[PDB]
């Protein structure tokens, strides 16, 4: 119904390509690597949980630490201030009422002070040139999910399940696009739940058919297939929850038949 | 960081900072300054800084004030501007007595509309349009302003700060508490001050939020059921409201040829799913001849 909304998502298949981190700069990370990230990003997932954050300020929170990780070379103990001061700018951009900076301090456990807090959020800002405003797979998906008649709201939670999961692991998700991993989810969660497609008016919408979401998608099954061997749990344990359905609860489907 | 900045003048407070006018001692430029104290032990950057330079880095668009520079001391922050001629309002009151040309008036209110859609295409809602943000030049052009208290907004949306537009300019299903709210406010503040070009004041200068809301009521007609579903099952609609009859806006804005009362109905309908959109109004027939008249200054 929204006024603006294929405009909006025209406007968010520009930027999400402008915004999109480098893929290989773990690579060129002298100290840190992927599963330090992902120890990270499971972190923050919790951080959001305690705090009552939106699911959209952990996305952005998240594209802030990949693009600042991907210019800057970080030491594994000044990773967690990285990922604070992140947290601490998604806030302020996205929520009505942000934590302020003692409670950031204070879930550091103390292992950082206010005044490295607040220079990690002056460097953050410079280094990303304040572009703040980033495309996430969140936004991907809730307008990916005014197409689905009556909306189904335990394929909207194993969607959004889905699109969370995919921020932990660097490798191979920065290799796809926002839209193309909230595609890949949509698809999945909607075939898990009620064994339906990705719809006609999506590809109209998008360009992407399925054929061309499969590489993102045969990740993604292998990723859900795999998230009780995961080492990171907070996602599963997150999505048991009554507000998202109990969706983690569910069993993901053994094949897809593509 | 500031050395090649020279004060001019204190021009005002606006969202949040002061704004000065200064020039650029190297290259001439004069701009407008926005200063915001931070310190330290406080809270980093305010969040109405964060958004304000993050969208306007989104907004390069003929109708949007340019943002041209940021230089974030450790104590200060400040937002570098280009500088217009000066703000609608004191146009504004650089016109009361003898108002405003109807031409002009139609080209800054086309102009604030191609403005408007381009930040709601680009999913920003401004939030605070009244005639101090908005700025004009000496060759007929206007511009949105003060993005302090802007925000990037969701498809469907969730729910915003409640605490948003000037009084004055702020729409009903604001007042009345609606959970959601959207585009459809920056609407209807622009239709507020088309009304106030037109008529040379204020249109719903109320006082505060119950004298806002009567204020609407007596000129547009308390709304009531046929014209806006559900507006008696609102947060903070009551049933002993009174019931006003609706004015002609022969007599809201006696200037106003028929294609005007009609836009500036549409823009003020009480149902925001009604209530005319920036880009559908750049379609609308009042604009079929607008031209770009030079302002007198
Ligand atoms: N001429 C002018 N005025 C401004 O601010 C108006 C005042 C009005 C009252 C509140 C503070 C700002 C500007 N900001 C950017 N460019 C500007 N140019």
């Amino acid at each position: 119904v929204p006024d603006y909304h294929e405009d909006i998502h025209t406007y968010l298949r520009e930027m999400e390509v402008k915004c999109k981190p480098k893929v290989g700069y773990m690579k060129k990370q002298p100290d840190i690597t992927n599963s330090m990230r992902a120890i990270l990003v499971d972190w923050l997932v919790e951080v959001g949980e305690e705090y009552k954050l939106q699911n959209e300020t952990l996305h952005l929170a998240v594209n802030y630490i990949d693009r600042f990780l991907s210019s800057m070379s970080v030491l594994r103990g000044k990773l967690q201030l990285v990922g604070t001061a992140a947290m601490l700018l998604a806030s302020k951009f996205e929520e009505i009422y942000p934590p302020e900076v003692a409670e950031f301090v204070y879930i550091t456990d103390d292992t950082y002070t206010k005044k490295q807090v607040l220079r990690m959020e002056h460097l953050v800002l410079k280094v990303l040139t304040f572009d703040l405003a980033a495309p996430t797979v969140n936004q991907f998906l809730t307008q990916y999910f005014l197409h689905q008649q009556p909306a189904n709201c335990k394929v909207e939670s194993l969607a959004m399940f889905l699109g969370e999961l995919s921020l932990i692991d660097a490798d191979p998700y920065l290799k796809y696009l926002p839209s193309v991993i909230a595609g890949a989810a949509f698809h999945l969660a909607l075939y898990t739940v009620t064994g339906q497609s990705w719809p006609e008016s999506l590809i109209r919408k998008t360009g992407y058919t399925l054929e061309s979401l499969k590489p993102c998608l045969m990740d993604l099954h292998q990723t859900y297939l795999k998230a009780p061997q995961h080492a990171q749990q907070s996602i599963r344990e997150k999505y048991k929850n009554s507000k998202y359905h109990g969706v983690s609860l569910l069993n993901p489907p053994e094949t897809l038949n593509l | 960081s500031m050395e090649n900045f020279q004060k001019v003048e204190k021009i005002g407070e606006g969202t949040y900072g002061v704004v000065y006018k200064a020039r650029n001692k190297l290259t001439g430029e004069v701009v407008a300054l926005k200063k915001i104290r931070l310190d330290t032990e406080t809270e980093g950057v305010p969040s109405t800084a964060i958004r304000e330079i993050s969208l306007l880095k989104e907004l390069n668009h003929p109708n949007i004030v340019k943002l041209l520079d940021v230089i974030h001391t450790e104590n200060k922050l400040y937002l570098v501007f280009e500088f217009l001629h000066q703000d609608l309002k004191k146009f504004m009151d650089a016109s009361a007595l003898t108002g405003i040309p109807l031409p002009l008036i139609k080209s800054y209110l086309f102009q604030l509309l191609q403005g408007l859609a381009f930040c709601h295409s680009h999913r920003v809602l401004h939030r605070d349009l009244k005639p101090q943000n908005l700025l004009i030049n000496t060759e007929g052009a206007i511009k949105l302003a003060d993005f302090g208290l802007a925000r990037a907004f969701g498809v469907p949306v969730r729910t915003y700060t409640h605490e948003v537009v000037t009084l004055w300019y702020r729409a009903p299903e604001i007042l009345l508490g609606c959970k959601y709210y959207s585009t459809a406010v920056d609407i209807w503040s622009l239709g507020c001050i088309f009304a106030e070009m037109v008529t040379r004041r204020a249109l719903f200068p109320g006082d505060s939020e119950i004298d806002q809301l009567f204020r609407i009521f007596r000129t547009l007609g308390t709304p009531d059921e046929v014209v806006w579903p559900g507006v008696t099952s609102m947060p903070d609609y009551k049933p002993s409201f009174p019931k006003w009859a609706r004015q002609d806006f022969s007599k809201v804005v006696p200037p106003l040829d028929e294609d005007g009362r009609s836009l500036l109905s549409q823009m003020l309908h009480y149902d925001p799913n009604k209530r005319i959109s920036a880009k559908a109004a750049l379609a609308h027939p009042f604009f079929q001849d607008v031209t770009k008249p030079v302002p007198h200054l």
